[PDB]
């Protein structure tokens, strides 16, 4: 909660989780893949994440040890989402998060690869990207045409792929 | 007799636009900006000498 | 008309700041490894960059994408030990 | 005048070697017509050109590096 | 959503004999419910400050001889008198919301107005342009600030959801 | 080792080096008539203490309570979104409480120095 | 020479006198008074006509108020 | 807590045993205020709250206005007597 | 790597050293310049602890307004001063030493709550255990420290900001009202 | 380790040159305003004039008069030098190209410009004369009095960003500059910038005071080269402050379409070309601004101290209070507060 300052020393511990806790696959995705697939892991794994945080609320200060069984399932279902999005559109997912590698991981600077990825995942993985808390007669911001805030440099691969998807008629 | 403030042809808005937008200051600024774009007078002395009349001493 | 001798030291100042900014951007991109800087870093973003440096293995922002993380990944987790602050 | 076109065209008319010599000599670039030479050896020039201010028309090119 | 108090609140906790109306009434409601005797208190204090200064000169004058005070002082006496009259007015009228003086006249108005907001299908205390945490903090600031009217004027302008009452 | 702290270490070493190349390379050669402060080619006696105007001292005494407000407005400007509609009115009231003390200052003409160059107001009454 | 009439002898004549002869004070106070008077009297007109207010941003993880129904899947 | 307590105690004793002038007494007062700040800011960092930082940012401003007020008091003290004594007021 | 360990202790020693040049300096304004150095040592300690915001608030407010005020006073005013002669302060030295010991120890005493007096002091020195900093992913936005100060000065303690406005007003009115000589 | 020492070497050597040629360019353009050539006897077209001044100026001796503290006399050039030079970190020559990127760069830029007053005031007491001390008083009072409205203009601009980071301001600025809504703010920030360096529209010390050469009259050699460098570093530094918070920092136009014509992929020639465009835009802002300083020097007489204090405290500052009230009220009326 507070930052380490004044000569902090990093240390690691070679040790293992005990016998009674089963093993769990951990997420190997990085900040641009994770920020890319954030909306789709939030769309598929809403009740599991909600179960985890609601358990952690109900057992106060228990915290760590007593809702471990449910933090298993949130990691498992998000790994399921990212495996499925790899096998579905590895190329356009890659186009998206390689765009997000530049521009400070700003989501504002990568709209034209984001449209391709959202179409490809809604077509095949059939998850939709939505923003809740947004009452009607308020346009969602990744749908609007001529935004005020445009990126400095459109990346070249996604402009070319966006024009090719115009020409194919899939868009 | 010098005119009071109320017997003046300028409006308060027209006069104070000249006040806060510094009008004659910008005019005098534009004078020397015009002078930036003209020909200097300097002659190069050991290579070019100035005027001589024969009466000179 | 316009004097080139007046604008020539301004041409120098313009060229020195221009070559300075260009050489600096190339040094920043060579430091990151071919990508741009991160110009404003949150606490969340700083923890996330540390996590990525733990994920990829050694390199700064290699930005790997794998389904399932490796096996040294569960064990290389670090805690930060801060001194007494007297 | 103080334009770049005047120094450019005088650099073209005078030629690059004499340009380098006049640039080490004076700051200006001048094209004259050889009125005459000195008994000490000092070539003098007079300028036809239209864009010349008053007292700019005539000048000396010296001989020595140390000139008076 | 913008109507949950998210707090625990005293319920119908009367401050005197008589039942409370609000725990802090909004400024608009206080200015709405004040009696004609209250506007009389305002007029009394508007008249008492310039008459008080002219009186207090007639007791002992400033320059040895009696003159009237200048209009410069009577103008500021009228202003500060309207200020005293409004402070006394707001304090008197807020006491009737708290249930410490007679409020049988105003309590029927509040039965009627809380029944009219139910028929018109809107919030019981107002839609406000604040997040509910800011409404709670803003009316922890504005709660019971009619005490300490001597030090500082402070009023309620936030439409926050709790006023010490059921439903 | 960021490149922020090379700079703050590195400007001084440049300055110490330029001061050192002056101390090493220029001659020193002083005497008494070279020493002594400059006023226009004439020495004089300096008076031990001199008087000053109250506005001179008042500028920089008065400077600090305006400076402390400008740094008090600095916490608000960073949190301006969070305190929507509410911290706005509090900062209004804060600035207005300041502005009335400022109009006290400008009504008293505290920083203005008068001139005692009066043009002899009083006319010529005779006998 | 220009003398002060005072705000009280004539109101609008004093406003004109301040506008002609003390324009820094008159316009400083005009730009200052244009702020909160408009903040009082122009914002309900905007909420009625131009556009209504935006929905609030979240600040932490939004907890619902429920009682942990059972979930199936990802047991082992 | 060592740096704030040592600044406070050494500044306090330098204030008390000042007999040489008066501006040393003012600056010993200001270094005291710095020491109280240091102790509090550390306690805020160790307790994970802005709370002591709230009292800190208020006492910064109050130390400022104390300087402004009291140095105008000194100019008033100097107005009638064109020199300030070494032994004190 | 462990050259960067003793920094805090260095600043403490450095801060100690600076105060001895404040209370003992022949020229006044040289000692006020040492006080400016002590503000710089404080801002070093505040960056060093983790509060980078405050360090620049100290350099802005204390160094740039309060010290500028002090130097500005010392310039155009008359202040006599005597040097630190041994003969005038050697009489102070024993009460100096007694007060150093007592005020230092008793300042170190109230951080602790054993009833026994000697156990109060030793808990002052038992700090050599290294606090463990854990990463918690619960915060989603860059609320810095200055943002939180601007939220608590403005909602929970708005009245303190407003009474503070009265204090800043007083700091305007007062120096004026002394140094006017109205008419 | 090799890469950060070569970047700070190249930024140092680009800024320390560009403060030398500023003074050459100043004598040039001030000459052509007055219809005469500048220097042309020192380089091929007059260049490296400042190097002739500097190499001679390092060879003059240092005299330390008898009334002076000799330490203070030589340490005020060092502290004025470093304070005018430490502020060159935080400027960006492009997105996140600084010499230290910190989250609060305005608070640093505003605390270093507070440290520059001392080398005026402190330099008044070295060689204590009653005709010198009071001139240092007048200079320091002017210097702080216009630093007030400088700091205030900053806080009015940070009302729109609500972030003390600087490249965050310039990225915010891509939708519109801040000069074009806030046009009177450009004029009063320019004149407060002219005041804060004590330029000779707003000077009294160098010319009019009882010293013939300002507060630094009695100097020679290194204490004069450090003050001379510090004034023109202050010129281009407050020019940089204007360049990022009021004009566009590195922003000229969109230039996405020109790239989608020219390039194919991210490569080092593309980052080089983008860096040249960004720092070219920043440099042409900063060069038009130093030309504005030299242009206002040419045309005008100077100020009495009474005119100066009556200017700052009685005219500009009440107008500034009106600006404090009007701009958050405009952000209030429409539903637009800036988010962190
Ligand atoms: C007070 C008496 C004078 C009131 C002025 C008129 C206000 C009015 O009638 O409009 C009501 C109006 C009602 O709106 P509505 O349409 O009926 O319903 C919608 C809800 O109000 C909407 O509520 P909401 O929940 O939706 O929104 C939250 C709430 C947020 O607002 C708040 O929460 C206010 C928080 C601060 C309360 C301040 C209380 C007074 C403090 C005095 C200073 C304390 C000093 C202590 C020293 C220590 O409302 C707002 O967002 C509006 C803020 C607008 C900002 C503009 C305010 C301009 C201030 C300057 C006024 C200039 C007047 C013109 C010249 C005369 O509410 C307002 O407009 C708020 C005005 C706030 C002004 C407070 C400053 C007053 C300073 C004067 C104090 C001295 C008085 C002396 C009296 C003597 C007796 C002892
Ligand atoms: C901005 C945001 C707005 C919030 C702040 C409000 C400030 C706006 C004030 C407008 C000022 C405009 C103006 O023309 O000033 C010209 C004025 C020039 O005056 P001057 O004649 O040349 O003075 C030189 C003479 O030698 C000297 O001639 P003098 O000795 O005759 O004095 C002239 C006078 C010049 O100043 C003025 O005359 C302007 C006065 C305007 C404010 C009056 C507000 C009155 C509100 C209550 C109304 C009560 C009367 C109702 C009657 C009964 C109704 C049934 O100076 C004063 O006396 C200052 C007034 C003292 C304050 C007294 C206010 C009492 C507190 C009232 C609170 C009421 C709370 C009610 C509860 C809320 C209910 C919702 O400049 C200023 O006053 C400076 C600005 C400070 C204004 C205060
Ligand atoms: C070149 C290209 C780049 C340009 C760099 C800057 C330009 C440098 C050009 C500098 C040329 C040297 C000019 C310096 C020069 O002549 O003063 C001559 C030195 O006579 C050499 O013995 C001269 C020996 C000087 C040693 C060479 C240093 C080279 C410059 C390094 C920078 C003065 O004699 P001097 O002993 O009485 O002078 C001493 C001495 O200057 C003081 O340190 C003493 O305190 C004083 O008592 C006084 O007596
Ligand atoms: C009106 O007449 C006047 C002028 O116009 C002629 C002036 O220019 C001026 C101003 C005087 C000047 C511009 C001349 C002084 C110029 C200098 C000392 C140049 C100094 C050069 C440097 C500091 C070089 C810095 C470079 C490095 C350190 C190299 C980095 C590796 C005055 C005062 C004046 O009165
Ligand atoms: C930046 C690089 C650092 C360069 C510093 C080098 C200092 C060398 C200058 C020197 O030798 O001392 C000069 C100093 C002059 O002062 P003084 O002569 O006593 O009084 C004159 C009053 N008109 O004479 C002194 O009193 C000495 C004061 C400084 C103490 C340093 C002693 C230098 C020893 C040389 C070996
Ligand atoms: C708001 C805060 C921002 C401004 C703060 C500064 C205000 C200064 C007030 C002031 O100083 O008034 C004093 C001045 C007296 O003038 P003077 O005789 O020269 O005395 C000087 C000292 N001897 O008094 C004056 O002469 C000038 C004061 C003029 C007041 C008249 C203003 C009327 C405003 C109407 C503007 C309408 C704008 C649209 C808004 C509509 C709202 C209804
Ligand atoms: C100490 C001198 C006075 C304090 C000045 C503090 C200036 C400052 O704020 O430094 C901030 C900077 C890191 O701050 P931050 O914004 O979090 O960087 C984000 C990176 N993305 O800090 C840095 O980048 C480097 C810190 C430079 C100052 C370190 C000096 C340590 C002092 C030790 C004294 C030893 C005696
Ligand atoms: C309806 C909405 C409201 C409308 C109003 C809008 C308000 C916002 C406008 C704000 C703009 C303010 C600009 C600064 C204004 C300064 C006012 C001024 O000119 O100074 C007046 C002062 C004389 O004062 P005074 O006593 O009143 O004179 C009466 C004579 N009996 O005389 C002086 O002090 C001397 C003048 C000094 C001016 C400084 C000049 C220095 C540099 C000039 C910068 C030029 C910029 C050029 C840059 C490049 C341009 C391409
Ligand atoms: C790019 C920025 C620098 C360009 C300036 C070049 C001018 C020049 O190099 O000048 C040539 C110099 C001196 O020439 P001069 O005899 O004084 O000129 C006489 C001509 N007149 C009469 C018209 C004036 O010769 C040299 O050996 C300089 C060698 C070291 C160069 C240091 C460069 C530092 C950067």
């Amino acid at each position: 909660p507070r930052e380490a300052a004044a000569h902090w020393v990093p240390f690691e511990d070679k040790a293992n989780m005990p016998d009674n806790v089963p093993d769990v696959v951990e997420v190997g995705a990085t900040s641009a893949p994770l920020l890319s697939a954030s909306y789709f892991i939030g769309a598929k794994c809403k009740p599991y994440n909600d179960d985890f945080m609601l358990c952690r609320e109900e057992s106060q200060g228990s915290g760590a040890i007593d809702c471990l069984k449910e933090g298993r399932r949130v990691t498992r279902c998000a790994v399921s989402v990212i495996e499925d999005i790899n096998k579905s559109c590895l190329d356009e997912f890659r186009l998206h998060w390689q765009c997000l590698e530049q521009n400070n991981h700003q989501l504002s600077g990568c709209r034209k690869a984001e449209a391709l990825l959202n179409k490809c995942v809604f077509t095949k993985l059939n998850l939709e990207k939505k923003i809740p808390g947004l009452r009607p007669d308020e346009e969602p911001v990744f749908l609007k045409k001529d935004p005020w805030i445009k990126p400095a440099v459109d990346d070249f691969k996604s402009v070319r792929a966006y024009a090719e998807a115009k020409k194919n008629g899939t868009l | 007799r010098p005119a009071t403030w109320e017997e003046s042809e300028e409006g308060a808005l027209s006069k104070a636009t000249k006040y806060f937008l510094l009008a004659e200051m910008f005019r005098g600024l534009y004078v020397v900006l015009e002078q930036f774009f003209r020909a200097p007078y300097t002659i190069y002395y050991p290579f070019e000498k100035g005027p001589v009349s024969p009466r000179f001493r | 008309a316009i004097p080139f001798e007046a604008l020539l030291p301004y041409g120098i100042i313009f060229g020195l700041l221009t070559a300075g900014g260009g050489a600096m951007q190339v040094l920043h991109v060579y430091r990151n490894g071919g990508v741009r800087d991160r110009f404003a870093i949150d606490q969340w973003d700083s923890q996330m960059m540390e996590r990525d440096l733990r994920l990829n293995g050694g390199q700064g922002r290699k930005q790997v994408d794998q389904a399932t993380a490796p096996e040294a990944f569960k064990h290389n987790h670090v805690w930060k030990s801060e001194r007494p602050l007297i | 005048s103080s334009s770049l076109y005047r120094v450019l065209r005088n650099a073209w008319e005078v030629g690059p070697r004499s340009y380098w010599k006049q640039l080490n000599s004076i700051g200006d670039t001048k094209s004259g017509r050889l009125v005459g030479t000195d008994i000490y050896g000092n070539k003098f020039y007079e300028t036809d050109h239209q864009d010349e201010i008053h007292l700019r028309t005539r000048y000396v090119e010296y001989k020595e590096k140390d000139y008076d | 959503s913008s109507s949950t108090p998210l707090v625990k609140t005293s319920v119908n906790y009367s401050y005197g004999d008589y039942p409370l109306i609000d725990a802090d009434p909004h400024f608009k409601r206080v200015v709405g419910y004040m009696r004609p005797s209250d506007y009389g208190v305002i007029g009394l204090a508007t008249a008492a400050l310039p008459a008080g200064i002219c009186f207090a000169e007639w007791l002992d004058p400033v320059k040895g001889k009696f003159a009237r005070p200048s209009v410069k002082f009577l103008r500021v006496a009228t202003m500060l008198g309207f200020a005293v009259g409004f402070g006394a007015a707001y304090a008197r009228s807020s006491l009737r919301f708290f249930g410490v003086t007679e409020n049988a006249r105003e309590y029927k108005k509040d039965e009627a107005q809380m029944a009219a907001r139910k028929a018109a299908g809107l919030e019981p205390y107002g839609t406000s342009s604040l997040t509910p945490e800011l409404q709670e903090i803003a009316a922890k600031n504005s709660a019971h600030s009619i005490a300490g009217l001597f030090i500082f004027p402070w009023f309620n302008f936030v439409n926050h959801p709790y006023h010490g009452r059921e439903q | 080792m960021n490149t922020f702290i090379i700079f703050i270490i590195l400007i001084p070493i440049v300055g110490f080096a330029l001061l050192a190349v002056n101390i090493l390379l220029a001659v020193y050669k002083p005497y008494n008539e070279k020493l002594g402060a400059f006023e226009c080619g004439l020495t004089s006696f300096n008076q031990t203490r001199l008087a000053f105007n109250a506005a001179f001292i008042l500028v920089a005494i008065l400077f600090l309570p305006f400076d402390l407000e400008i740094s008090t407005l600095l916490p608000y400007v960073m949190s301006i979104y969070l305190v929507s509609n509410y911290g706005f009115t509090i900062v209004l009231l804060f600035l207005l409480i300041l502005i009335i003390g400022f109009v006290y200052e400008i009504n008293t003409n505290a920083l203005k120095i008068n001139k005692h160059n009066k043009p002899n107001t009083d006319s010529l009454i005779y006998k | 020479i220009n003398a002060n009439p005072g705000f009280w002898n004539g109101p609008f004549r004093y406003l004109r006198w301040s506008a002609h002869n003390r324009p820094h004070l008159f316009f400083a106070f005009a730009i200052g008074i244009a702020g909160p008077v408009a903040a009082l009297t122009l914002t309900p007109l905007r909420r009625k006509y131009l556009y209504p207010d935006h929905s609030p941003l979240p600040q932490s993880y939004p907890l619902p108020q429920r009682a942990r129904e059972g979930l199936t899947g990802f047991d082992d | 807590m060592f740096i704030g307590t040592i600044i406070l105690v050494l500044s306090f004793l330098g204030f008390v045993f000042n007999r040489r002038n008066i501006i040393l007494a003012f600056i010993c007062l200001e270094t005291m205020l710095l020491g109280i700040n240091l102790i509090l800011l550390r306690n805020s960092v160790l307790f994970d709250d802005i709370s002591g930082s709230l009292f800190a940012i208020v006492i910064i401003i109050l130390a400022g206005v104390e300087s402004a007020i009291g140095l105008s008091l000194l100019v008033s003290y100097y107005r009638l007597r064109g020199v300030i004594n070494s032994y004190g007021i | 790597m462990y050259l960067t360990y003793y920094f805090i202790e260095i600043t403490i020693f450095l801060a100690i050293l600076c105060t001895i040049f404040i209370i003992s300096a022949k020229n006044p304004m040289v000692s006020i310049l040492y006080m400016i150095a002590l503000f710089v040592i404080a801002a070093m300690y505040l960056y060093l602890i983790g509060l980078g915001i405050f360090s620049l608030l100290y350099i802005m407010i204390y160094i740039g307004a309060i010290a500028v005020l002090f130097l500005f006073i010392i310039t155009l005013l008359d202040i006599n001063s005597t040097e630190l002669s041994v003969k005038s302060n050697i009489r102070d030295l024993p009460l100096v030493l007694i007060s150093l010991i007592v005020l230092t120890i008793s300042g170190l005493m109230i951080y602790s709550n054993d009833s026994i007096l000697i156990n109060k002091l030793l808990e002052a020195f038992g700090n050599d255990y290294n606090t463990i900093i854990t990463q918690d992913w619960f915060n989603i936005e860059n609320t810095t420290l200055l943002t939180t100060i601007g939220n608590v000065l403005l909602t929970n303690n708005a009245f303190i900001l407003l009474v503070l406005a009265i204090v800043l007003l007083l700091g305007i009115i007062g120096p004026i009202s002394i140094t006017m000589k109205h008419k | 380790m090799i890469i950060n020492i070569v970047e700070i070497l190249i930024f140092l050597v680009c800024v320390l040159f560009s403060v030398a040629y500023l003074t050459v360019a100043e004598r040039k353009t001030l000459a052509y305003m007055q219809r005469r050539l500048g220097p042309n006897f020192v380089g091929y077209y007059g260049l490296l004039q400042a190097f002739a001044d500097a190499v001679k100026l390092l060879l003059k001796e240092i005299v330390l008069p008898k009334e002076s503290n000799y330490i203070i006399l030589v340490i005020s050039p060092l502290i004025t030098l470093i304070t005018a030079l430490i502020g060159w970190v935080v400027i960006p020559l492009g997105p996140g190209i600084t010499l230290g990127e910190l989250n609060l760069g305005i608070l640093f830029s505003l605390a270093i410009g507070s440290l520059g007053v001392f080398g005026s005031l402190l330099s008044g007491w070295s060689s204590n004369s009653k005709y010198s001390l009071l001139g240092s008083i007048r200079s320091t009072a002017q210097l702080i009095s216009y630093e007030l409205i400088l700091t205030s203009i900053f806080i009015i601009i940070i009302m729109f960003v609500s972030s003390l980071n600087i490249t965050t301001i310039i990225e915010t600025q891509r939708v519109v500059w801040y000069c074009i809504p806030l046009l009177p703010l450009l004029l009063i920030f320019f004149i407060a910038s002219v005041a804060e360096t004590a330029r000779p529209p707003f000077d009294l010390t160098e010319s009019e005071s009882e010293l013939v050469a300002g507060y630094f009259t009695e100097y020679s050699g290194s204490p004069f080269v450090f003050f001379f460098l510090a004034e023109y570093s202050n010129i281009i530094l407050i020019s940089a402050f204007n360049g990022y918070l009021l004009l566009g920092g590195y922003l000229s136009f969109n230039y996405s379409y020109l790239f989608n014509i020219l390039f194919n992929d991210y490569s080092y020639v593309s980052f080089l070309f983008e860096g040249l465009i960004n720092s070219s835009a920043y440099a042409i802002k900063l060069v038009f601004l130093m030309f504005s300083f030299i242009w206002v020097r040419a045309a005008f007489p100077r100020f009495t101290y009474d005119n100066l204090i009556n200017f700052c405290w009685i005219i500009l500052l009440p107008l500034l209070f009106g600006i404090f009230l009007i701009i958050p009220s405009t952000l209030y009326i429409f539903d637009s507060f800036p988010t962190l």
